[PDB]
């Protein structure tokens, strides 16, 4: 499996991309409330101010969040090689073959 | 090949007198094909949202 520090990246970045969705969803809801305040009933318009404020946070701390990681990105620079020992665990697990093949007591 | 052309030329006709008569209801309706087109405009988003 990859090391630790990747698997927080790649959930740092599906993160992202949730809250992106999250924000065009919120986008949806506001043009869908703005055409009845528009139509003239005013019980929803306090409900207006949350949604433009939560959508408004919702864009700035996101790609504040992606900025990091590219930041991320400037200073993880500097931070077959298998091949090179892939013959010799071959050459192991052929040997415990042998050994299960040499002990008839243990091949079953 | 219809004709020579020197078919427009340069004519004067004065600017009718105005009145509340036009101008009001002229920006009103606008106004209704606006909050039309704004109408619209919010069912296209939600759509392709």
């Amino acid at each position: 499996m990859q090391p630790p520090y990747i698997q927080e990246r790649l959930k740092s970045l599906n993160d992202i991309e949730t809250q992106l969705c999250s924000m065009l969803q919120e986008a949806s809801q506001v043009t869908f409330i703005f055409g009845e305040l528009k139509r003239g009933n005013e019980s929803v318009k306090p409900q207006f101010e949350n949604h433009v404020k939560q959508f408004y946070e919702r864009l700035d701390k996101s790609t504040t969040q992606l900025r990091k990681e590219i930041q991320l990105l400037d200073e993880n620079v500097g931070t077959n090689k298998k091949a090179l020992g892939q013959d010799t665990e071959k050459m192991e697990e052929q040997l415990d073959l042998l050994s299960a093949i040499l002990d008839p007591s243990k091949s079953k | 090949k219809v004709v020579k052309p020197s078919s427009l030329n340069s004519d004067k006709i004065p600017y009718v007198a105005p009145t509340k008569k036009e101008y009001i209801e002229l920006d009103i309706l606008n106004k209704g094909w606006k909050l039309q087109s704004l109408n619209e405009s919010k069912d296209l988003l939600r759509a392709s949202f």
